[PDB]
Protein backbone atom coordinates (compact mmCIF):
# COMPACT_ATOMS: atom_id res chain seq x y z
CA UNK A 1 0.00 0.00 0.00
CA UNK A 2 2.48 2.68 1.27
CA UNK A 3 4.94 4.31 -0.74
CA UNK A 4 8.45 6.32 -0.32
CA UNK A 5 11.01 8.42 -2.37
CA UNK A 6 14.25 8.42 -0.79
CA UNK A 7 17.80 10.34 -1.92
CA UNK A 8 21.19 8.92 0.00
CA UNK A 9 24.38 11.50 0.43
CA UNK A 10 27.69 9.91 1.51
CA UNK A 11 30.88 12.49 1.27
CA UNK A 12 34.09 11.31 2.65
CA UNK A 13 37.24 13.30 3.07
CA UNK A 14 40.35 11.97 1.68
CA UNK A 15 42.67 14.49 3.00
CA UNK A 16 46.17 14.69 0.78
CA UNK A 17 44.34 12.39 -1.63
CA UNK A 18 42.30 14.94 -3.85
CA UNK A 19 39.00 15.47 -3.20
CA UNK A 20 36.34 13.99 -1.36
CA UNK A 21 34.24 11.01 -2.67
CA UNK A 22 30.57 11.44 -3.17
CA UNK A 23 28.14 8.75 -3.98
CA UNK A 24 24.13 9.68 -4.65
CA UNK A 25 21.40 7.40 -4.95
CA UNK A 26 17.97 7.32 -5.07
CA UNK A 27 15.29 4.89 -4.16
CA UNK A 28 11.67 3.94 -4.58
CA UNK A 29 10.95 1.58 -1.45
CA UNK A 30 13.50 -0.78 -1.94
CA UNK A 31 13.98 -0.51 -5.73
CA UNK A 32 17.15 1.84 -6.48
CA UNK A 33 16.49 4.48 -9.55
CA UNK A 34 19.44 6.47 -9.71
CA UNK A 35 22.88 6.63 -8.67
CA UNK A 36 26.11 9.35 -9.15
CA UNK A 37 30.08 8.72 -8.41
CA UNK A 38 32.67 11.26 -7.83
CA UNK A 39 34.93 8.98 -9.20
CA UNK A 40 33.42 7.30 -12.22
CA UNK A 41 34.28 8.44 -15.63
CA UNK A 42 30.72 9.54 -16.84
CA UNK A 43 30.06 12.78 -14.38
CA UNK A 44 26.50 11.77 -15.22
CA UNK A 45 23.57 10.63 -12.87
CA UNK A 46 22.91 7.34 -14.41
CA UNK A 47 19.80 5.01 -14.48
CA UNK A 48 19.90 2.04 -12.16
CA UNK A 49 16.07 0.85 -12.94
CA UNK A 50 14.48 0.13 -16.24
CA UNK A 51 11.78 2.02 -15.80
CA UNK A 52 14.12 5.64 -15.32
CA UNK A 53 15.73 4.89 -18.59
CA UNK A 54 12.97 6.59 -20.17
CA UNK A 55 13.31 10.10 -19.06
CA UNK A 56 14.10 12.44 -21.58
CA UNK A 57 17.92 14.67 -21.84
CA UNK A 58 16.38 17.01 -20.17
CA UNK A 59 16.09 15.00 -16.94
CA UNK A 60 19.24 13.77 -16.95
CA UNK A 61 21.06 16.69 -17.55
CA UNK A 62 19.13 18.44 -14.69
CA UNK A 63 19.52 15.39 -12.23
CA UNK A 64 23.21 15.56 -12.78
CA UNK A 65 23.74 19.63 -13.16
CA UNK A 66 21.36 19.07 -9.03
CA UNK A 67 23.89 16.30 -7.64
CA UNK A 68 27.05 18.06 -8.59
CA UNK A 69 25.66 21.14 -6.35
CA UNK A 70 24.60 18.66 -4.04
CA UNK A 71 28.22 17.33 -3.97
CA UNK A 72 29.77 21.10 -3.53
CA UNK A 73 27.30 21.24 -0.69
CA UNK A 74 29.16 18.46 1.05
CA UNK A 75 32.45 19.80 -0.02
CA UNK A 76 31.82 22.95 1.88
CA UNK A 77 30.52 21.03 4.54
CA UNK A 78 33.33 18.81 5.59
CA UNK A 79 35.67 22.06 5.88
CA UNK A 80 33.16 24.11 8.07
CA UNK A 81 32.62 20.45 10.52
CA UNK A 82 36.35 19.62 10.99
CA UNK A 83 36.36 23.96 12.05
CA UNK A 84 33.42 23.20 14.10
CA UNK A 85 34.69 19.88 15.90
CA UNK A 86 38.06 21.42 16.28
CA UNK A 87 39.71 18.57 14.47
CA UNK A 88 42.61 17.88 12.02
CA UNK A 89 43.18 17.98 8.57
CA UNK A 90 44.77 14.92 8.39
CA UNK A 91 41.62 12.05 9.37
CA UNK A 92 38.88 11.49 6.91
CA UNK A 93 35.80 12.40 8.52
CA UNK A 94 32.02 11.18 6.34
CA UNK A 95 29.24 13.77 6.32
CA UNK A 96 25.55 11.94 4.90
CA UNK A 97 22.30 13.37 4.36
CA UNK A 98 18.90 11.68 3.67
CA UNK A 99 15.91 13.45 2.70
CA UNK A 100 12.20 12.30 0.84
CA UNK A 101 8.86 11.56 1.43
CA UNK A 102 6.08 9.39 2.28
CA UNK A 103 2.94 8.67 0.81
CA UNK A 104 0.04 6.09 1.83
CA UNK A 105 -1.96 3.58 0.55
CA UNK A 106 -3.68 6.35 -1.42
CA UNK A 107 -0.59 8.35 -2.63
CA UNK A 108 -1.28 11.34 -0.20
CA UNK A 109 1.78 13.09 1.46
CA UNK A 110 1.86 11.11 4.92
CA UNK A 111 5.74 11.77 6.24
CA UNK A 112 8.38 14.45 4.84
CA UNK A 113 11.96 14.24 6.17
CA UNK A 114 16.04 15.10 5.68
CA UNK A 115 18.36 14.16 8.05
CA UNK A 116 22.18 14.87 8.63
CA UNK A 117 24.70 12.81 10.00
CA UNK A 118 28.52 13.73 10.32
CA UNK A 119 30.53 10.73 11.85
CA UNK A 120 27.87 8.16 11.44
CA UNK A 121 26.07 10.25 14.56
CA UNK A 122 22.84 12.46 14.07
CA UNK A 123 23.73 16.19 13.17
CA UNK A 124 20.53 18.15 12.34
CA UNK A 125 17.04 16.61 11.46
CA UNK A 126 14.15 18.66 10.05
CA UNK A 127 10.83 17.91 12.31
CA UNK A 128 7.78 16.23 11.75
CA UNK A 129 6.41 19.66 11.00
CA UNK A 130 9.12 20.62 8.83
CA UNK A 131 9.04 24.13 10.38
CA UNK A 132 11.84 23.19 12.80
CA UNK A 133 15.33 21.38 13.76
CA UNK A 134 16.17 18.85 16.05
CA UNK A 135 20.47 19.89 16.24
CA UNK A 136 21.99 16.67 18.18
CA UNK A 137 24.71 18.57 20.17
CA UNK A 138 26.64 21.90 20.22
CA UNK A 139 28.09 22.52 16.86
CA UNK A 140 24.49 21.29 15.09
CA UNK A 141 23.18 24.25 17.15
CA UNK A 142 25.23 26.99 15.25
CA UNK A 143 24.16 25.14 12.06
CA UNK A 144 20.51 25.40 13.50
CA UNK A 145 20.71 29.14 14.29
CA UNK A 146 22.12 29.17 10.45
CA UNK A 147 19.62 27.73 9.04
CA UNK A 148 16.77 29.36 10.95
CA UNK A 149 18.16 32.73 9.89
CA UNK A 150 18.34 31.21 6.30
CA UNK A 151 14.72 30.15 6.14
CA UNK A 152 16.08 26.83 5.20
CA UNK A 153 12.72 24.85 6.45
CA UNK A 154 10.55 26.98 3.96
CA UNK A 155 12.20 25.72 1.21
CA UNK A 156 12.12 21.91 2.26
CA UNK A 157 8.71 22.00 3.18
CA UNK A 158 7.55 23.18 -0.24
CA UNK A 159 9.69 20.30 -1.57
CA UNK A 160 9.00 17.59 0.23
CA UNK A 161 5.32 18.18 0.24
CA UNK A 162 5.09 18.71 -3.61
CA UNK A 163 7.19 18.17 -5.70
CA UNK A 164 8.94 14.85 -3.96
CA UNK A 165 5.32 13.75 -3.82
CA UNK A 166 4.87 14.68 -7.28
CA UNK A 167 7.73 12.89 -8.59
CA UNK A 168 7.17 9.64 -6.12
CA UNK A 169 3.78 9.12 -7.99
CA UNK A 170 5.15 9.51 -11.77
CA UNK A 171 7.83 7.16 -10.58
CA UNK A 172 4.99 4.72 -9.44
CA UNK A 173 3.08 5.07 -12.58
CA UNK A 174 5.73 4.48 -15.19
CA UNK A 175 7.66 1.95 -13.03
CA UNK A 176 4.10 0.05 -11.89
CA UNK A 177 5.12 -3.28 -13.32
CA UNK A 178 8.34 -3.52 -10.63
CA UNK A 179 7.02 -0.81 -7.88
CA UNK A 180 3.14 -1.89 -7.71
CA UNK A 181 3.96 -5.44 -7.06
CA UNK A 182 4.07 -7.50 -3.53
CA UNK A 183 5.99 -10.82 -3.94
CA UNK A 184 4.47 -12.25 -0.59
CA UNK A 185 8.06 -14.82 0.96
CA UNK A 186 8.36 -18.34 0.06
CA UNK A 187 8.86 -19.76 3.39
CA UNK A 188 10.39 -23.24 4.46
CA UNK A 189 12.11 -24.53 7.97
CA UNK A 190 15.47 -26.43 8.03
CA UNK A 191 16.32 -28.72 10.74
CA UNK A 192 20.41 -29.36 11.09
CA UNK A 193 21.45 -31.61 14.51
CA UNK A 194 24.64 -29.94 15.84
CA UNK A 195 25.36 -32.77 18.37
CA UNK A 196 23.63 -35.64 19.52
CA UNK A 197 21.51 -33.38 21.86
CA UNK A 198 20.76 -30.17 19.87
CA UNK A 199 19.39 -29.00 16.55
CA UNK A 200 19.40 -26.07 14.65
CA UNK A 201 15.57 -25.05 13.58
CA UNK A 202 16.26 -22.14 10.89
CA UNK A 203 12.96 -20.06 9.18
CA UNK A 204 13.30 -18.98 5.97
CA UNK A 205 11.73 -16.46 3.97
CA UNK A 206 12.73 -15.97 0.45
CA UNK A 207 11.70 -13.98 -3.04
CA UNK A 208 9.93 -11.57 -1.19
CA UNK A 209 9.10 -7.63 -1.94
CA UNK A 210 9.14 -5.22 -0.21
CA UNK A 211 11.57 -5.74 2.32
CA UNK A 212 10.09 -5.29 5.21
CA UNK A 213 9.44 -8.82 7.08
CA UNK A 214 8.71 -10.02 10.56
CA UNK A 215 10.08 -13.40 11.50
CA UNK A 216 9.90 -14.78 14.97
CA UNK A 217 10.38 -18.03 16.81
CA UNK A 218 7.82 -18.96 19.83
CA UNK A 219 8.28 -22.02 22.06
CA UNK A 220 4.82 -23.30 23.31
CA UNK A 221 3.58 -19.93 22.30
CA UNK A 222 5.95 -17.74 23.83
CA UNK A 223 8.25 -15.46 22.21
CA UNK A 224 12.20 -16.85 21.93
CA UNK A 225 13.23 -13.43 20.81
CA UNK A 226 16.81 -13.55 23.35
CA UNK A 227 17.92 -16.57 21.84
CA UNK A 228 16.40 -16.13 18.41
CA UNK A 229 19.37 -15.16 15.56
CA UNK A 230 17.79 -12.98 13.15
CA UNK A 231 20.04 -11.87 10.02
CA UNK A 232 19.53 -8.55 8.24
CA UNK A 233 17.61 -8.85 5.36
CA UNK A 234 19.55 -9.10 1.97
CA UNK A 235 18.68 -8.87 -1.47
CA UNK A 236 19.14 -11.75 -3.85
CA UNK A 237 20.31 -9.36 -6.45
CA UNK A 238 17.17 -10.04 -8.59
CA UNK A 239 14.49 -7.81 -7.27
CA UNK A 240 13.94 -9.66 -4.09
CA UNK A 241 14.85 -9.85 -0.48
CA UNK A 242 15.56 -12.75 1.50
CA UNK A 243 15.64 -13.18 5.42
CA UNK A 244 15.84 -16.34 8.27
CA UNK A 245 15.80 -16.55 11.94
CA UNK A 246 17.29 -19.16 14.00
CA UNK A 247 17.38 -21.25 17.39
CA UNK A 248 19.17 -23.57 19.06
CA UNK A 249 17.29 -26.25 20.22
CA UNK A 250 17.36 -29.90 22.48
CA UNK A 251 16.76 -32.51 20.09
CA UNK A 252 13.50 -34.36 20.88
CA UNK A 253 11.56 -30.66 21.19
CA UNK A 254 11.11 -29.56 18.02
CA UNK A 255 7.28 -29.77 17.79
CA UNK A 256 7.37 -27.16 20.59
CA UNK A 257 9.05 -24.40 18.54
CA UNK A 258 6.72 -22.90 15.67
CA UNK A 259 8.18 -20.22 13.12
CA UNK A 260 5.95 -16.88 12.55
CA UNK A 261 5.83 -14.91 8.66
CA UNK A 262 4.53 -11.44 8.52
CA UNK A 263 4.68 -9.51 5.27
CA UNK A 264 2.44 -7.41 3.50
CA UNK A 265 1.67 -9.91 0.67
CA UNK A 266 0.83 -12.81 2.65
CA UNK A 267 -3.37 -13.02 2.75
CA UNK A 268 -2.56 -14.19 6.65
CA UNK A 269 0.22 -14.35 8.78
CA UNK A 270 1.93 -17.91 8.49
CA UNK A 271 2.44 -20.16 11.20
CA UNK A 272 5.15 -23.26 10.26
CA UNK A 273 5.47 -26.16 12.50
CA UNK A 274 7.43 -29.67 12.99
CA UNK A 275 4.67 -31.29 13.00
CA UNK B 1 13.94 14.18 -8.98
CA UNK B 2 16.17 15.44 -6.43
CA UNK B 3 15.64 18.95 -4.31
CA UNK B 4 16.71 25.27 -4.82
CA UNK B 5 22.12 24.83 1.37
CA UNK B 6 25.80 24.26 3.81
CA UNK B 7 25.88 23.32 7.55
CA UNK C 1 35.19 7.85 16.03
CA UNK C 2 32.06 6.19 15.51
CA UNK C 3 33.27 2.64 14.08
CA UNK C 4 30.59 -0.42 13.42
CA UNK C 5 31.44 -3.90 12.33
CA UNK C 6 29.99 -5.47 8.65
CA UNK C 7 27.89 -7.95 9.18
CA UNK C 8 28.84 -10.81 6.41
CA UNK C 9 26.48 -12.85 4.64
CA UNK C 10 27.65 -14.79 1.92
CA UNK C 11 24.51 -16.69 0.01
CA UNK C 12 23.09 -17.63 -3.39
CA UNK C 13 20.60 -16.01 -5.14
CA UNK C 14 18.68 -19.23 -5.95
CA UNK C 15 18.95 -22.51 -3.96
CA UNK C 16 22.43 -24.01 -5.27
CA UNK C 17 22.32 -27.00 -7.52
CA UNK C 18 25.17 -28.46 -8.99
CA UNK C 19 26.08 -27.48 -12.94
CA UNK C 20 23.26 -24.96 -12.64
CA UNK C 21 24.13 -21.32 -13.27
CA UNK C 22 23.10 -18.91 -10.13
CA UNK C 23 24.78 -16.20 -8.72
CA UNK C 24 27.32 -15.73 -5.51
CA UNK C 25 26.40 -12.68 -3.36
CA UNK C 26 28.04 -11.05 -0.17
CA UNK C 27 26.33 -8.75 1.30
CA UNK C 28 28.07 -6.57 3.88
CA UNK C 29 25.60 -4.25 6.29
CA UNK C 30 25.83 -2.06 9.01
CA UNK C 31 28.95 -0.90 8.71
CA UNK C 32 31.01 2.28 9.19
CA UNK C 33 32.97 4.08 8.54
CA UNK C 34 32.59 3.10 4.87
CA UNK C 35 36.06 2.28 3.27
CA UNK C 36 35.74 -1.64 2.85
CA UNK C 37 37.35 -4.29 1.14
CA UNK C 38 35.32 -7.03 -0.19
CA UNK C 39 37.04 -9.91 -2.19
CA UNK C 40 34.76 -13.27 -3.35
CA UNK C 41 36.85 -16.54 -3.14
CA UNK C 42 36.66 -19.23 -4.87
CA UNK C 43 38.91 -22.20 -3.54
CA UNK C 44 40.96 -19.52 -1.77
CA UNK C 45 41.48 -17.21 -4.66
CA UNK C 46 40.40 -14.01 -5.51
CA UNK C 47 37.22 -13.95 -8.27
CA UNK C 48 38.22 -11.55 -10.91
CA UNK C 49 34.74 -10.33 -12.47
CA UNK C 50 33.16 -9.06 -9.55
CA UNK C 51 30.45 -6.33 -8.87
CA UNK C 52 28.81 -4.76 -6.43
CA UNK C 53 26.22 -2.30 -5.68
CA UNK C 54 26.38 1.25 -5.07
CA UNK C 55 27.02 2.44 -1.81
CA UNK C 56 23.87 3.28 0.79
CA UNK C 57 23.16 3.50 4.28
CA UNK C 58 20.20 2.50 6.14
CA UNK C 59 17.99 4.74 8.98
CA UNK C 60 20.67 4.18 11.96
CA UNK C 61 23.47 5.81 9.00
CA UNK C 62 24.92 2.68 8.87
CA UNK C 63 26.26 1.41 5.33
CA UNK C 64 25.34 -1.95 3.10
CA UNK C 65 26.98 -2.89 -0.32
CA UNK C 66 26.50 -6.08 -2.31
CA UNK C 67 28.89 -8.07 -4.06
CA UNK C 68 28.26 -10.59 -6.64
CA UNK C 69 29.13 -12.63 -9.49
CA UNK C 70 27.47 -15.23 -11.99
CA UNK C 71 28.90 -19.10 -10.77
CA UNK C 72 27.98 -22.19 -11.32
CA UNK C 73 28.40 -24.68 -8.05
CA UNK C 74 30.26 -27.96 -8.10
CA UNK C 75 30.46 -30.35 -5.31
CA UNK C 76 34.36 -29.65 -5.30
CA UNK C 77 34.41 -25.72 -5.34
CA UNK C 78 34.51 -23.69 -2.33
CA UNK C 79 33.14 -20.25 -2.37
CA UNK C 80 33.84 -17.59 0.53
CA UNK C 81 33.68 -13.92 1.45
CA UNK C 82 36.72 -12.12 3.00
CA UNK C 83 36.17 -8.48 4.17
CA UNK C 84 38.65 -6.69 5.71
CA UNK C 85 37.66 -3.16 7.72
CA UNK C 86 38.66 -0.46 10.55
CA UNK C 87 36.76 -2.54 13.00
CA UNK C 88 38.17 -5.94 12.05
CA UNK C 89 42.07 -6.86 13.56
CA UNK C 90 42.29 -9.15 10.23
CA UNK C 91 40.38 -9.90 7.56
CA UNK C 92 37.61 -11.98 8.26
CA UNK C 93 36.93 -15.52 5.63
CA UNK C 94 32.96 -16.63 5.94
CA UNK C 95 32.63 -19.91 4.14
CA UNK C 96 29.69 -20.17 1.78
CA UNK C 97 27.54 -22.84 3.41
CA UNK C 98 24.80 -24.33 1.12
CA UNK C 99 22.81 -26.47 3.41
CA UNK C 100 21.91 -23.52 5.47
Amino acid sequence: GSHSMRYFFTSVSRPGRGEPRFIAVGYVDDTQFVRFDSDAASQRMEPRAPWIEQEGPEYWDGETRKVKAHSQTHRVDLGTLRGYYNQSEAGSHTVQRMYGCDVGSDWRFLRGYHQYAYDGKDYIALKEDLRSWTAADMAAQTTKHKWEAAHVAEQLRAYLEGTCVEWLRRYLENGKETLQRTDAPKTHMTHHAVSDHEATLRCWALSFYPAEITLTWQRDGEDQTQDTELVETRPAGDGTFQKWAAVVVPSGQEQRYTCHVQHEGLPKPLTLRWE
Amino acid sequence: ELAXLTV
Amino acid sequence: MIQRTPKIQVYSRHPAENGKSNFLNCYVSGFHPSDIEVDLLKNGERIEKVEHSDLSFSKDWSFYLLYYTEFTPTEKDEYACRVNHVTLSQPKIVKWDRDM
